[PDB]
């Protein structure tokens, strides 16, 4: 079987509001822009 | 019509009923009636039959009119508002009747042409007994039932198909959201069906069905609906019939309910090829096999066809709070052995949808007994906190985990309406982790399972999902184990599921810890007696050449014991007749266990004391796996004798010397003092313990200054119980707000002698209710034989809706209390902070409740009680309830309640555990039968090492002649010990599982005369060791060892891999009746 | 002061549903009739 | 007063009738978000008569119409409806 | 687990059972955090 | 009122009524209740 006998790593049930509002920062161009998708939109813009 | 209405014409058919009435309230079998009794009295529609629980047999002779040569289906309709069970002429059960919910019996196309007869075994009780006004009210013994239908029918099959179509569409109209377009599509189609149907034109039925096809699709008429979109199902439907082995009816009626449910389900399986049915309890299979062997043969063929899936793996669907740990292991051992013997199946899902609470070590016992899945729905009855998740990992005290699912539609008796199918996915509580719900449909809580109407509705729900696609994709042809396989596959072997660590607390039915006190006391006594009997039987079979281990007698005793642990009998929520059955068979188990133990003892060279031999040669049997250095026991009616043992632990001999630390009872300024070397107990003339002073640590233990209790410990309080709905099941949190303190007692000194000092309190509970409390202190030689201040209450209990409890304020400050539960400790809060803690106002414990701070603690030991409450320096033991609703005389009568207050100068440790075991022990007076065979072999199996490791059980293996030793860590730390096997030649010692299948081989040393296998246990581990005597990331699903070499993977399922050694052993049984194993390398 | 320094008696917040449905049995003539108000309505009815 | 229907027969004084539809998502400048696609069918006012809604998307009230982003979102809404099937089945290649 | 706090010990859960325990994924302690079973334990001491 | 009432003690009835006075006031036993705030009634009751 793949189901381990021993569980020493508790997993919490996800809080709905926290994990739903986490979704907003993947495409946000705000404070965490450098760690999320908008940082790789461009391929070296020139102006 | 009767045949008397048709004499001139041999063409218009009839129905003739001859009724035979069983004289007593007995339940004769088919062969004891048909062919022997006379069916003479004639019955007709409108007749009335029998008092409650009465049995009537009907010979039904039918003549179909020849104009019914057409009408490809002919129905016999039977509606007497009670139980059915059509019998064929050859005695074959064919079809059950249950009031109006199940009335039709399809004539089997073989005796429609021939004017044939059959039989109906009517039982004069409802699906849930009689009731007397309410379902759970005490049975009405004078109920009478009226026959309202005994008709032959030739149903219009297209009309009934249209009725099912319209019912599903109308439910979609009523249930779907008001902005859902499928709701209005359904309403539009239903309206056209009405505008189209004319009762005078039968082709309108067919065009109405064609109209409904726009909503249900074209495949609803067969099992082809489920073959579409069958790869992304969200709801998995499985048929189920929960038959309470005894809830509101005797065991004898359960025997008939089993057969009439399963024969019905088997004929339904014949008609519906996609339909699958799970039933759990192995004892019910055994009962069917005893009563109807041919039905059992047919049943095992169905099990082979993967219809009729046996599940659960336990003897009965038992309570998990009250029985001790060995009882839970025995439930699994007996159930799994029965299922492996009768079928080729080993259950992998623990099925327990109706049990009141789940103890913290159930996942570990499940993993030890081969089950890694858990199904339950009872936690939906939590009336304070909704359980956070529907699918989760349930982790035991030791860390062992099962994967648990709670069917989101909070029932195991669903109806397959669109609301049930919808709720099976949309009230799933943790849908972000998995989007699969189990739909458990049928009629249960004691009775007969799903009807063909429910399968038609399921087919139409699937068709709606296929066609207009708002209902969930429902799958019907999958087993429960395949459902769990899907969950494990989607969740990375369950790694992403939320965890629950410890006990699953049921915030309901708490009164079940205390109600039926006699049965619970008998259960504990019987468990301890069975342990002792198996221990001495193992010793006698090992050391006596002419004694065979009584496997058959022990198996019978365990079957009865495990039967009485059923999740409604043991918690104390049955009608009075159930206990008029259960208490005597429990007493018989106790008596026969004692007889077995005495046979083994006689084989070992001893005999009962017989009260004629002189005291100096009296011995005492210990059976605890450690030296109880001294025991004080009565020999005559009032003579106390001290038995000591210096080295050998099994046998204690009567002592000559006086005690080093005698106990004394004297008087003071109207106060009574019970004094020891260790404790000073100051008892008011009221009977309240004014002071409990530890003499070594010169500290007071009581703290009467803070808290609500200012007048003494051991305070008896009578609370007004009056729960909200279920009197025998429930106690409410508001029950503590209204009470009477029993403080009118009088104290007298019963004894003051050196062995045991003791006062007697005579407490008037009320008129009709009295109690005599004895408070005793024992002297000792060593502090390890002390059990604290002992209390023996003799209660004449005749109260109504009262709850007698006893309180001890204890000068301990801690945020948690430790309660001994099966194979370990559960920690419960003492503070009521959140609603989770508010829900735990009364909790279940096995033999002690400990309340300790860093420097001191107080344990309350008991020998018959299971309800406790520790909240803010107040420890309260629940003593007696007086419910009335299922049983009007539940606990009325005499009760002996023993409990001890054991103060100790540290946090909880092994001294409390040993004191609780000793407090619960039955030390038996023995006499050497001779002096040539009086050897003390009672130390053959010892456990030496950390005292928190308990050798809890010694047994002989079911299969061979090996000895099974159950060992467990009791206090929660990784510990080291050694099994010492002294007077024996040990071929080998292996670590095995709960089913006694070898897991690994252990290194056994060889000392001067013993063997000394060193063992290491994890924090709360339950280990099993098989001693064979004589001279001689994929893990295997039998031995839970990582498979490094080639493995064997079962293709029939998803998560069963066996190693090469276990494959050669043929140890690969699992929920696959016909397993196919492919070899896997590397 | 009357406010005690030490609190060794935890009090739980009342569950709304349980304590609201407890109210129904004070005037109920059902199972607990003998323990509630309807038991003292009469003063020795005669028939 | 909310108008009773989304799809109806509008009859003149003389009795001449046209068939009128009012896009249930109450705009002609929708954005093709999942809310617009959902509302195009689920706030239809007489769904018992017909279960078809028109989604009129673009930027208007004087200006320039739909953007390619809206067409990408429409394709993904259709894909969601095809795959997990809660969003309405949306069609793009049909004329009014 | 036992966390030293001002003038004593605060016990926090280690299991994430309910939302109360889920909320305590990081906790405050003064100078040591202790994780002990019945027979053994490990303290993590710190100075900042 | 429930915690106070005992069917064996009839004075508990009177103290339960005294407890209820905190919610119903003191005038409910006669027609004097209607003589208070009787100028701004919102509901007018008539038997029928
Ligand atoms: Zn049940
Ligand atoms: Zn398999
Ligand atoms: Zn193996």
């Amino acid at each position: 079987t793949l189901f381990p006998v021993l569980n020493n790593t508790p997993v919490g049930k996800q809080v709905d509001s926290i994990y739903e509002s986490r979704l907003d920062q993947f495409l946000s161009e705000g404070q965490y822009r450098d760690f999320n998708l908008p940082s790789v939109y461009d391929h070296a813009r020139i102006d | 019509n009767p045949s008397g209405d048709v004499n001139n014409d041999l063409s218009k058919g009839f129905v003739d009923l001859k009724v035979y009435r069983v004289p007593d309230l007995s339940r004769p079998s088919f062969n004891e009636v048909v062919g022997h009794k006379k069916f003479d009295e004639t019955a007709s529609k409108g007749d009335t039959f029998g008092p409650s629980w009465a049995t009537f047999w009907f010979e039904v002779h039918i003549r179909l009119p020849k104009s019914w040569a057409k009408y490809e289906q002919v129905i016999f309709q039977w509606n007497c508002d009670n139980e059915g069970l059509v019998y064929s002429q050859d005695g074959v059960p064919l079809q059950a009747f249950s009031g109006s919910e199940r009335t039709d019996f399809i004539l089997p196309d073989s005796w429609k042409t021939t004017e044939d007869t059959f039989y109906i075994e009517m039982a004069c009780n409802g699906m849930f007994g009689t009731g007397a006004g309410s379902q759970i009210a005490p049975p009405d013994p004078n109920r009478y039932f009226t026959l309202t239908k005994a008709d032959l029918v030739a149903p219009n099959l297209p009309a009934m198909a249209l009725a099912y179509d319209f019912l599903l569409m109308q439910q979609c109209v009523k249930q779907l959201p008001s902005n859902c377009w499928q709701k209005y599509k359904a309403r539009q189609i239903c309206n056209d069906i009405m505008n189209t149907f004319h009762p005078n034109d039968l082709s309108t039925i067919n065009e109405c069905r064609n109209l409904a096809k726009a909503f249900l699709g074209n495949d609803i008429d067969s099992e082809a609906v489920f073959e579409k979109n069958n790869d992304k199902a969200n709801v998995f439907a499985i048929g189920h019939c929960h038959i309470d082995t005894a809830w509101l009816w005797p065991f004898a009626e359960t025997r008939r309910k089993i057969v009439r449910s399963w024969a019905t389900q088997m004929n339904i399986m014949d008609r519906y090829p996609e339909y699958q049915f799970v039933c759990s309890q192995a004892l019910q299979y055994l009962w069917l096999k005893e009563d109807h062997p041919d039905v059992f043969e047919k049943l095992k063929e169905y099990v082979n066809q993967n219809k009729f899936i046996p599940i659960g793996g336990s003897w009965v669907e038992h309570d998990t709070n009250i029985p001790n740990g060995e009882s839970l292991i025995r439930q699994f051992l007996l159930g799994q052995h029965f299922f492996e013997k009768e079928f080729g199946v080993r259950c992998r899902t623990f099925w327990l949808p109706d049990t009141f609470g789940y103890s913290s070590q159930i996942p570990q016992i499940c993993r030890l007994c081969g089950m890694d899945r858990f199904l339950t729905q009872k936690l939906s009855w939590n009336n304070i906190n909704s359980f956070p998740t529907s699918t989760f990992n349930w982790v035991a005290l030791d860390g062992s985990q099962v994967i648990c699912h709670m069917p989101p539609a909070n029932t195991y008796t669903a109806d397959t309406n669109v609301n049930d199918v919808l709720h099976s996915i949309d009230q799933h509580k943790n849908l972000v982790n998995d989007q699969a719900g189990l739909l458990v449909f049928g009629i249960g809580d004691g009775g007969g399972g799903p009807t063909p109407e429910m399968l038609e509705k399921l087919r139409r729900c699937k068709g709606i999902a296929n066609t207009v696609g708002y209902l969930p994709n429902v799958k019907l042809g999958n087993t429960v184990d395949e459902f769990f396989d899907g969950i494990l596959k989607r969740t990375n072997a369950g790694q992403t599921l939320p965890s629950w660590n410890g006990e699953l607390y049921f915030e309901f039915h708490r009164g079940t810890y205390t109600t039926q006190a006699e049965l619970k006391k008998l259960m504990r006594k019987v468990e301890i007696a069975l342990h002792d009997a198996e221990y001495v039987s193992t010793l006698a079979s090992i050391f006596s050449k002419d004694y065979s281990y009584p496997k058959e007698s022990l198996q019978d005793l365990w079957r009865d014991t495990l039967l009485c642990q059923f999740h409604d009998v043991l918690p104390g929520s049955c009608i009075e007749m159930v206990y008029k059955d259960a208490i005597p068979i429990m007493s018989k188990v106790l008596k026969n266990t004692e007889a077995l133990l005495w046979q083994a003892i006689e084989q070992l060279g001893f005999k009962k004391a017989s009260s004629s031999d002189n005291k100096e040669q009296l011995c005492l049997l210990n059976t605890l796996p450690w030296n109880v250095r001294g025991v004080i026991t009565e020999t005559e009616e009032n003579k106390l004798v001290y038995f000591e043992s210096c080295d050998g632990k099994g046998i204690l001999t009567a002592a000559h010397t006086s005690l080093k630390h005698p106990a004394a009872a004297y008087q003071k300024d109207d106060n009574f003092i019970l004094v020891n070397d260790h404790l000073r107990v100051t008892i008011a003339p009221n009977g309240l313990i004014l002071s409990l002073f530890d003499l070594h640590k010169e500290r007071e233990i009581l703290d009467l200054k803070s808290g609500k209790n200012h007048a003494g410990a051991n305070q008896y309080v009578l609370f007004e119980d009056t729960p909200l709905s279920w009197q025998a099941w429930d106690t409410e949190v508001f029950s503590l707000e209204k009470y009477e303190v029993l403080d009118k007692g009088k104290v007298s000194i019963k004894e003051s002698g050196p062995l045991r000092a003791s006062v007697v309190v005579d407490i008037p509970i009320s008129e009709l209710s009295h109690m005599k409390a004895t408070i005793s202190l024992e002297g000792y030689n060593d502090c390890s034989e002390f059990t604290g201040v002992n209390f023996t209450c003799e209660v004449d209990w005749h109260e109504s809706c009262k709850f007698l409890k006893v309180e001890f304020p204890v000068d301990i400050h801690s945020e948690f209390a430790s309660y001994e539960t099966q194979f370990g400790i559960t920690k419960r809060p003492t503070h009521y902070n959140t609603s989770w803690d508010v829900a735990k106002f009364e909790v279940c414990h096995q033999k002690f409740a400990d309340y300790s701070d860093f420097t001191y603690g107080v344990s309350v030991l008991n020998d018959c009680k299971y309800g406790f409450s520790t909240h803010g320096n107040l420890m309260r033991l629940s003593l007696l309830r007086s419910p009335k609703q299922p049983d009007a005389h539940a606990d009325m009568g005499k009760h002996t309640i023993r409990y001890a207050v054991y103060p100790h100068s540290k946090p909880l440790d092994s001294s409390t555990v040993r004191a609780a075991h000793k407090f619960n022990s039955n030390f038996r007076l023995l006499t050497r039968a001779s002096d040539t065979a009086n050897l003390d072999i009672f130390d053959a199996f010892q456990l030496v090492g950390e005292p928190n490791v308990i050798l809890s059980h010694i047994k002989m293996a079911e299969k061979g002649k090996s000895i099974i030793l159950r060992v467990y860590e009791s206090l929660g730390g990784k510990s080291r010990a050694r099994l010492v096997i002294k007077s024996l030649t040990v071929a080998s010692v292996t670590k095995c599982n709960g089913l006694e299948e070898d897991l690994e081989e252990l290194c056994t040393l060889k000392s001067n005369d013993y063997y000394e296998v060193p063992i290491e246990l994890r924090a709360f581990e339950i280990a099993t060791f098989k001693v064979n005597l004589g001279f001689k990331s994929v893990a295997c699903n039998t031995c839970l060892k990582i498979i490094r070499n080639d493995s064997f993977h079962c293709t029939k399922c998803f998560d069963f891999d066996v190693c090469r050694d276990c494959y050669a052993k043929q140890a690969f049984l699992h929920p696959c009746p016909k397993p196919h194993f492919v070899l896997v390398r590397s």
